[PDB]
């Protein structure tokens, strides 16, 4: 089965590809989050032979193994349950399919854009078969403050600190766009107690995991008190959210705004009709993106006033 | 993404690559005609144009050509020329699209009865590819989607020929089931092999002499080029039927093709006073929404984006194209340039803004003359440096430039620009 919890303070992951700057960012993030240990246990790359790579766990220097063969990495690091796949697009499909032969991997982030849709349908099919959650393709990934950050998600430490992504808040969110997810980090940190977990499902026609997949996880995560979805013209994904609320499956406050209202350049698929349907279903929908932060704030304050959210105490972050 | 191909491209690929025992007729019998066509050499190249009567029609991604009377049927090479005089180069309107009819396909006329027309379509969904058949095809097919037999070929499944015969073809004439079934099997292998996502033949004609593909519409998954290049060759992806692309759009397209970054530009109203240059695909939709929400739809000049970590030079080339486009005619109320964006994860905002700054400096003269005011809001790696150099180029050039950071709600600058709220 697909897991409800994908990441935690103890997550260890394998990164496939040659991406030193990305790994160092994750470790820097791991450090300001006051994790006990680095979140990247090893790397995989068939284009080179085994070896080690140098990174910094705070001021302390450490070594991260790089394996030529995925098996060696899996075998030597069975504590790993996540793979971040930076494979270039000629390698993304085979490598992702191979990863799924190793059952310790419960979550795969696929970074590459440009994977043919027919290939992605096959990845989805196997993933669903194995109970593996896929985030992407064509995504920067996502972020769980205090716990784990996928690759470049959240940019530089400057942004991690400004948006307080180094410690959990009560607000979870999902969107297609990695650019807008970082904006959501910002909007949410200025209007609430901060992001609990954020996922960018990517822009491909068939994403490995959908808005509803994550909304379900969030609904089932006690730490999440409040859910933000940034929806979009095209397809009928957001109706699953209407049905979910009506059938009693979804009960937490959901804020949603679907972009693409200005499609004046099927009727039920427009942002306008989806916004309206969501609003009628009980979703908190702003009158425009311009008012999204306002509605998030209003829904938050009401959760505070009635005890559902207890804003924790700010604790400055480690060295940096 | 999936992209439409011309009927001629689709037919060529089909004639070249379909593997079927079912005899397909008139392979490669088609001639393309434009307003530049040399009719002497066209005939010397397609001598078959004289052997029999013809059918001529536009091949520009227009649907329902028959029902809308855009097809000359059963004509001589002369009757085709005569049919084309009034039309070639002339405007036509279909739905709410208006454009010039400038690309035509001539093929042999195939005499056949109504009962020899059929419907086939294949198209992709998340759960696999649906194969459609109806035993009545052509113009009067009607609501084919509600009527056709449908068979889902699941992800990584095989299309079983007995399913074709026993489910899809249940209503087909019994003496045509074997040939139709052979054709569909081959059609699906071709669809899968050349990474199609949509392939419709309406009508498919089957006579005593074999199978004729009279009408074809198709899309392929363009990202599959690294796989299908050996088979596709230099495949072209036409725009929808409508206006022709402006030279600047074509330029930005060529820029796009030469980068991993996404460089997009479409002109809605080249005379509008409201111009955007947004980083982020999501952000660009949001800014467009906001402008329309605040009443500016008729002054919205363009939509598009420069996304995915473009270099300074690419960003310079993109920006100077917009700067040029907005200094062609003065507007009585001056103009607005919205340089907005979400907060980048990896894009070096300092490098991109350096390119934008170089552009503003190169067009500073006309920018003051056209009374352009610039609003800037951006976040991302090194964004503070980027915002600084944007403010600098403002003071330096005398062009009014208001810069904002992540403290300013992303769309707030749109209200400021339009005078719906004050500039802080
Ligand atoms: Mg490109």
């Amino acid at each position: 089965g697909k897991s409800t919890t994908l990441f935690s303070r103890h997550t260890k992951a394998i990164v496939w590809g040659m991406q030193t700057r990305a790994v160092q960012g994750m470790l820097d993030f791991d450090y300001v989050c006051s994790r006990d240990e680095p979140s990247v246990a090893a790397m995989v790359y068939p284009f080179t032979g085994d070896h080690k790579q140098k990174f910094y766990w705070g001021h302390k220097e450490i070594l991260i193994p790089v394996f030529k063969n995925m098996a060696d990495a899996m075998r030597k690091h069975p504590e790993v349950d996540v793979l971040i796949n930076f494979a270039s697009l000629r390698s993304a499909y085979d490598s992702t399919m191979e990863t799924m032969n190793y059952a310790q991997i419960r979550t795969i982030a696929i970074i590459a854009e440009g994977i043919p849709e027919a290939l992605t349908r096959k990845l989805i099919k196997k993933a669903d078969q194995k109970g593996v959650t896929i985030i992407g393709p064509a995504t920067v990934g996502g972020i769980k403050p205090g716990c784990f950050k996928i690759g470049n998600t959240g940019g530089m430490l400057d942004n991690i600190l400004a948006s307080k992504l180094y410690r959990p808040g009560s607000v979870a969110y999902v969107s297609r766009s990695g650019g807008m997810s970082n904006e959501l980090n910002n909007i949410i940190s200025r209007t609430t107690d901060g992001v609990y977990e954020g996922v960018a499902i990517g822009g491909d026609r068939y994403p490995g995991s959908t808005f509803m997949d994550h909304v379900l996880r969030y609904q089932d995560t006690p730490g999440v008190k409040m859910i933000v979805v940034l929806g979009e013209i095209g397809g009928t994904e957001e109706y699953k959210i209407c049905r979910g609320i009506k059938e009693g499956r979804l009960t937490k406050p959901i804020v949603c705004w679907c972009i693409g209202t200005c499609a004046t350049m099927q009727a039920s698929e427009t942002a306008v009709a989806k916004n309206q349907a969501l609003k009628e279903a009980g979703v908190f929908v702003p009158r425009s993106f311009d008012e999204l932060g306002e509605i998030i704030q209003s829904v938050y304050e009401d959760l505070v006033a009635n005890g559902v959210i207890v804003p924790a105490q700010e604790v400055p972050p480690p060295t940096v | 993404s999936a992209k439409a191909i011309s009927e001629q491209t689709g037919k060529e690929l089909l004639y070249k690559f379909i593997c079927t025992t079912s005899a397909i007729q008139n392979r490669f019998k088609y001639a393309r005609v434009t307003p530049d066509t040399d009719w002497a050499r066209l005939l010397q190249d397609h001598p078959w144009l004289l052997s029999q009567n013809l059918v001529v029609k536009p091949d520009q991604l227009i649907k329902r050509r028959g029902k809308l009377g855009l097809v000359g049927v059963n004509l001589t090479l002369d009757g085709v020329k005569s049919w084309l005089k009034p039309r070639l180069g002339q405007e036509a309107t279909v739905g709410k699209a208006t454009g010039f009819l400038k690309n035509f396909l001539i093929e042999p006329f195939v005499p056949h009865s109504q009962a020899e027309e059929f419907y086939v379509c294949i198209y992709a969904t998340r759960e696999g590819d649906y194969v459609l058949f109806h035993h009545e095809g052509g113009v009067d097919v009607g609501d084919v989607d509600a009527k056709a037999q449908k068979l889902l070929v699941g992800v990584d499944e095989k299309l079983n020929p007995e399913d074709i015969k026993k489910h899809l073809l249940v209503h087909a004439p019994e003496d045509k089931k074997e040939i139709l079934a052979s054709f569909i099997s081959g059609l699906f292998n071709f669809y899968e092999d050349l990474y199609f996502t949509y392939l419709e033949i309406n009508p498919l004609v089957v006579t005593k002499d074999g199978v004729y593909v009279l009408d074809l519409a198709a899309k392929v998954d363009a990202t599959a080029d690294y796989i299908c290049k050996v088979k596709w060759g230099d495949i072209e992806f036409p725009p929808p039927f409508g206006r022709e692309a402006y030279p600047e759009e074509a330029y930005i397209a060529d820029l796009d093709a030469k980068s991993g970054a996404s460089l997009k530009l479409t002109l809605l109203n080249p005379k509008g006073r409201i111009w955007t240059m947004v980083a982020g695909g999501g952000a660009s939709v949001v800014y467009s929404d906001t402008i329309c929400d605040l009443g500016g739809v008729n002054e919205l000049a363009n939509y598009g984006e420069y996304s995915g970590a473009p270099s300074e030079q690419q960003t310079y080339d993109y920006a100077k194209t917009i700067l040029s486009l907005m200094t062609r005619e003065k507007h009585p109320d001056g103009k607005i340039l919205i340089i907005g964006g979400s907060i980048a994860n990896f894009t070096n905002v300092a490098a991109t803004f350096k390119g934008i700054v170089r552009a503003i400096r190169d067009y500073q003269g006309p920018l003051k003359e056209h009374e352009v005011t610039i609003f800037v809001r951006r976040g991302g790696p090194n964004y503070q440096e980027g915002l600084r150099v944007m403010g600098e180029v403002g003071k330096t050039t005398g062009i009014p430039i208001h810069v904002f950071g992540t403290e300013t709600h992303m769309t707030a600058i749109v209200g400021m620009a339009l005078g719906h709220r004050p500039i802080p």
